C-alpha cells in the first residue's frame, strides 16, 4: 500500500481547492447580485480565423445596440434570442438569463391554479372519459415505466362532439386530477387585427408548456377556426394554424406538455389532424340519453335538497334530445326559483319548469 | 494468512482508489467557474458600420446610436477585413479595432439554425430499397422518412411549408417564388421539401376566386419554372401530400414527378421489418409471434401502426403488469386497428 | 519561442522604492523581486510587480530566503483585483 499513500497529498489539494473556492464563488453574490436593466440577446454566431469564433448581438431597452461575445456560465436552455438577461452597469455582460414576456395581454390569457369540479361529478361516461383518465394520470406519474416499454404519450386527444355536452368544464375537471397548471385558451383569439400576431399567440404557447413546469393547456372552439379554405381570413387561420401542426410535426422533443383540444362539430375536418404528435386520439362524444343526462343531473343536483320521490320518468320523458350543460342550466335554474318558491325541498315540478322556462 | 493480505490490502486500495472519481469530475468544473470569471473580463466593445474610408490605415466608421466617429488601425489585425461595407466592432477607450460584425437577418436565422440529429433514421425507413411525389395511401411515415434523409445530412435544413405562401396582402408571391427559387439556384446544393401540397393542390375546376386565382398564379410560376423556360437538374424537390386525387393532374405530368412512392406496408419483409424497429425498446413475455401481427395488418399506416402498438402496451398497462403478453397485441392490434379501419373513411 | 519582451518603466521605478524604502541600515544586497507579466502572447509585457524579502549570506553564496506564502498571498490577492496579468518570472538588482 506504499504506492497509495500519495493519494492523501491528491485528497489534501482537493479539500484545499474545496477550502478556496468559498471567496472567489463569493464574490458571485455581490458581482451577480442584480442586474438593473433589461436588454434584448440576438444570437450571431462569429468566427475568429484556441482562438474560436463565438459572439452575440445585443440590444438595449433604450435603443442602443452594443458589441460582446457568448459569456456566462454553463448555458443548457440559453443562446436562444429571448430578453430578461442579466447585465451590470456599463460592462455589459451576460450572468443571469431567464426567459420573459410581456404583452402580459396574452401570457394572462386564463391564469388558473386548480379548479373545483371532479370526474366524479358525471355519471354514465367510465367508458369512454377512462381512456383520458388514464391518458392523464399514467404520462405522470409512471414516467418510469416508459423508458421499459418505450412508450411516447399521445400529445393530441380530440374531444369531439355536439356542443352543449360539457367538453369544457369535464375536461377540467379531469384537469383537476391532473394536478397540474390549468390554461385554457379559445379558437377566435387567433384572429387578431394585427398581422403576424397568431405566430406570437402559438410560439407563446409553446414557450409556457415549453419554458414553464408541467402544465395543462386545454383549448376549445378549434372547429371555429378549422376550416379548410380552397384572400381569406381561415387561410389565415391556415397560415397559424399549420404552422402549430409544424410545431406539432417537425419537432421530435415535443415530449413536453400535452396540447389538449376540443371541436363542437366535425363539418369540417381538416384530414392533416392525424398523426401520433397530432389530435389522433379521436373519441366519440355523442349527446347523452335521458339515463345519461339523469345520472349527470342527480350528481350535480346532489347537494341540493331534491325531493326523494323522483322516479325519473317524467324528467327523462321531457328531456329529449337535450345536452349536458342544459341540463345543468335546469339544476342551476332550480336552484334559482327554488329559493323564491317557498318550500326549501327541491319539488318535481320545477324539472319541466325549468326546462320549459329556459328552453 | 499471508495470501490473504493481498487481496485484503487490494480491496482497501480499491476503496481507496474508488473515491477519487466523486471529486476529479467536478473539479474540472470548478476551475472552469474560474476559467469563466476570467473570460468575462473582456467588456466595454460597441459596434458601427464603415461607408466611406479616406486613409488606408484611418477610416469612418457609423454607429448604430446615429453619432458618427473615426477610429484607427489595431497592430494585431490587417487590411483584409478592413475594406469599406463590413460591419465592425469598436472599444469604448481609445475607439481600437478588436474584430468585426458578420452581418445577417430575421428569418436567416430560421433558414440557418433548425437542425435535426440522427443518423440511424436513414436505417431505420423499413424495407425500402427532377421532383418527388408522396402521396397519401393507407401508409403513412413520410416525415419519418423525409425527415429520416433530412435528418441524416439534407446538406441544408431548406424547409419550405404550404403556409407560406399565404399572402395576406396582394397576391404578388412570385418574389418568393423567384426569391426562394433563385436562392435554390444561388447555393449549388440544395434540396426542397413540400409538405401537405393538397391544401394548395386545388384543382381550379369551377371558376375560382380571387383566392383560388392567387394560389394558381404560384402554380402558374411553378409550371413556367418546371417546363417553361429554366431547367432544374441539379435542385430536388419532395411533394408531400395526403390524398392522391385533387393532386392537379396539370401538374402529375412525368416531367417533374418521375416517380411514384407509395407509402405503405405491402410486403411482409417491410411490416415486419418497421414493426422490429418499432418494437425495439418494449418489452414483453419470451413468448414472440411477429408473423401474426404482420399477417392480419393489411394496408395501415407505419406510425399510426406505431400508436396501435404502444396503444396495445397501455391497454396491457392498465392492468399494470410489466411483461406484456402478445395476447394483447393481437387482440388490441386487431380491435384497434378494426377502429382505424372504421375512421378511414 | 520569445523574440523580444517589453518593460514598462512602473517596475525600474518600483527598484527606486526599492532604493527609497531600505531604511538606511547599510545592507543594499540584491533585493529580489517578484516579476509580473503577460506570458499569454508571444510578446513579454511587464505591467506591475512586487517585492518579497529577500536575505543572503555573507560567505556563503548559497544562501536565499524567499516565501511562498507571501508569493500566493500577494499574487492571489493582485489576481483578485487584477486577473488579466499573471506571475512570469524575477528580477535582482545586483550588477554581477
Amino acid at each position: 500500500k506504499i504506492m497509495k499513500s500519495e493519494v492523501l497529498r491528491v485528497t489534501h489539494e482537493l479539500q484545499a481547492m474545496k477550502d478556496k473556492i468559498k471567496e472567489n464563488s463569493e464574490k458571485i453574490k455581490v458581482n451577480k447580485t442584480l442586474p438593473y436593466l433589461v436588454s434584448n440577446v440576438i444570437e450571431l454566431l462569429d468566427v475568429d480565423p484556441q482562438r474560436k469564433g463565438k459572439c452575440a448581438v445585443i440590444k438595449t431597452s433604450t435603443r442602443q445596440t452594443y458589441f460582446l461575445p457568448v459569456i456566462g456560465l454553463v448555458d443548457a436552455e440559453k443562446l436562444k434570442p429571448g430578453d430578461l438577461v442579466g447585465v451590470n452597469k456599463d460592462s455589459y455582460l451576460i450572468l443571469e438569463t431567464l426567459p420573459t414576456e410581456y404583452d402580459s395581454r396574452v401570457k394572462a390569457m386564463e391564469v388558473d391554479e386548480r379548479p373545483t369540479e371532479q370526474y366524479s361529478d358525471i355519471g354514465g361516461l367510465d367508458k369512454q372519459i377512462q381512456e383520458l383518465v388514464e391518458a392523464i394520470v399514467l404520462p405522470m406519474n409512471h414516467k418510469e415505466k416508459f423508458e421499459n416499454l418505450g412508450i411516447q404519450p399521445p400529445k393530441g386527444v380530440l374531444m369531439y362532439g355536439p356542443p352543449g355536452t360539457g367538453k369544457t368544464l369535464l375536461a377540467r375537471a379531469c384537469a383537476a386530477q391532473t394536478k397540474a397548471t390549468f390554461l385554457k385558451l379559445a379558437g377566435p383569439q387567433l384572429v387578431q387585427m394585427f398581422i403576424g400576431d397568431g405566430a406570437k399567440l402559438v410560439r407563446d404557447a409553446f414557450a409556457l408548456a415549453k419554458e414553464k413546469a408541467p402544465s395543462i393547456i386545454f383549448i376549445d372552439e378549434l372547429d371555429a377556426i378549422g376550416t379548410k379554405r380552397f384572400k381569406a381570413g381561415d387561410r389565415e387561420v391556415q397560415r397559424t394554424m399549420l404552422e402549430l401542426l409544424n410545431q406539432l410535426d417537425g419537432f421530435q422533443p415535443n415530449t413536453q406538455v400535452k396540447v389538449i383540444a376540443a371541436t363542437n362539430r366535425v363539418d369540417i375536418l381538416d384530414p392533416a389532424l392525424l398523426r401520433s404528435g397530432r389530435l389522433d386520439r379521436k373519441i366519440e362524444f355523442p349527446m347523452p340519453n335521458e339515463e345519461a343526462r339523469a345520472r349527470i343531473m342527480q350528481i350535480h343536483s346532489r347537494k341540493m335538497n331534491v325531493s326523494p320521490d323522483v322516479n325519473y320518468e317524467e324528467l327523462a320523458r321531457c328531456t329529449d334530445d337535450f345536452n349536458g350543460a342544459q341540463c345543468k342550466a335546469v339544476c342551476v335554474e332550480a336552484g334559482m326559483i327554488a329559493l323564491r318558491r317557498g318550500a326549501t325541498e327541491l319539488t318535481h315540478e320545477d324539472y319541466m319548469e325549468g326546462i320549459l322556462e329556459v328552453q | 494468512d499471508y495470501r490473504k493480505k493481498l487481496l485484503e490490502h487490494k480491496e482497501i486500495d480499491g476503496r481507496l482508489k474508488e473515491l477519487r472519481e466523486q471529486l476529479k469530475e467536478l473539479t474540472k468544473q470548478y476551475e472552469k467557474s474560474e476559467n469563466d470569471l476570467k473570460a468575462l473580463q473582456s467588456v466595454g466593445q460597441i459596434v458601427g458600420e464603415v461607408l466611406k474610408q479616406l486613409t488606408e490605415e484611418k477610416f469612418i466608421v457609423k454607429a448604430t446610436n446615429g453619432p458618427r466617429y473615426v477610429v484607427g488601425c489595431r497592430r494585431q489585425l490587417d487590411k483584409s477585413k478592413l475594406k469599406p461595407g463590413t460591419r465592425v466592432a469598436l472599444d469604448m477607450t481609445t475607439l481600437t479595432i478588436m474584430r468585426y460584425l458578420p452581418r445577417e437577418v430575421d428569418p436567416l436565422v430560421y433558414n440557418m439554425s433548425h437542425e435535426d440529429p440522427g443518423n440511424v433514421s436513414y436505417s431505420e425507413i423499413g424495407g425500402l430499397s427532377k421532383g418527388c411525389l408522396l402521396y397519401g395511401p393507407p401508409g403513412t411515415g413520410k416525415t419519418l422518412l423525409a425527415r429520416a434523409v433530412a435528418s441524416q445530412l439534407d446538406c441544408n435544413f431548406l424547409k419550405v411549408v404550404s403556409s407560406s405562401i399565404v399572402d395576406k396582402y396582394i397576391g404578388e408571391s412570385a418574389r418568393l417564388i423567384r426569391e426562394m427559387f433563385n436562392y435554390a439556384r444561388d447555393h449549388q446544393p440544395c434540396i426542397i421539401f413540400m409538405d401537405e401540397i393538397d391544401a394548395i393542390g386545388g384543382r381550379r375546376f369551377s371558376e375560382g376566386t380571387s383566392a383560388d386565382r392567387e394560389i394558381q398564379r404560384t402554380l402558374m410560376e411553378l409550371l413556367n419554372q418546371m417546363d417553361g423556360f429554366d431547367t432544374l437538374h441539379r435542385v430536388k424537390m419532395i411533394m408531400a401530400t395526403n390524398r392522391p386525387d385533387t393532386l392537379d393532374p396539370a401538374l402529375l405530368r412525368p416531367g417533374r414527378l418521375d416517380r411514384k412512392i407509395h407509402i405503405d406496408l405491402p410486403n411482409e419483409q417491410a411490416r415486419l421489418d418497421i414493426l422490429k424497429i418499432h418494437a425495439g425498446p418494449i418489452t414483453k413475455h419470451g413468448e414472440i409471434d411477429y408473423e401474426a401481427i404482420v399477417k392480419l395488418s393489411d394496408g395501415f399506416n407505419g406510425a399510426d401502426l406505431r400508436n396501435v402498438c404502444t396503444e396495445a402496451g397501455m391497454f396491457a398497462i392498465r392492468a399494470d403488469h410489466d411483461f406484456v403478453v402478445q395476447e394483447d397485441f393481437m387482440k388490441a392490434v386487431r380491435k384497434v386497428a378494426d377502429s382505424k379501419k372504421l375512421e378511414s373513411k | 519561442a520569445v523574440q523580444k519582451v517589453v518593460v514598462h518603466p512602473l517596475v525600474l521605478l518600483s527598484v527606486v522604492d526599492h532604493f527609497n524604502r531600505i531604511g538606511k541600515v547599510g545592507n543594499q544586497k540584491r533585493v529580489v523581486g517578484v516579476l509580473l507579466g503577460s506570458w499569454q502572447k508571444k510578446v513579454l509585457d511587464v505591467s506591475n510587480s512586487f517585492a518579497v524579502p529577500f536575505d543572503e549570506d555573507d560567505k556563503d553564496d548559497s544562501v536565499w530566503f524567499l516565501d511562498h506564502d507571501y508569493l500566493e498571498n500577494m499574487y492571489g490577492m493582485f489576481k483578485k483585483v487584477n486577473a488579466r496579468e499573471r506571475i512570469v518570472g524575477w528580477y535582482h538588482t545586483g550588477p554581477k
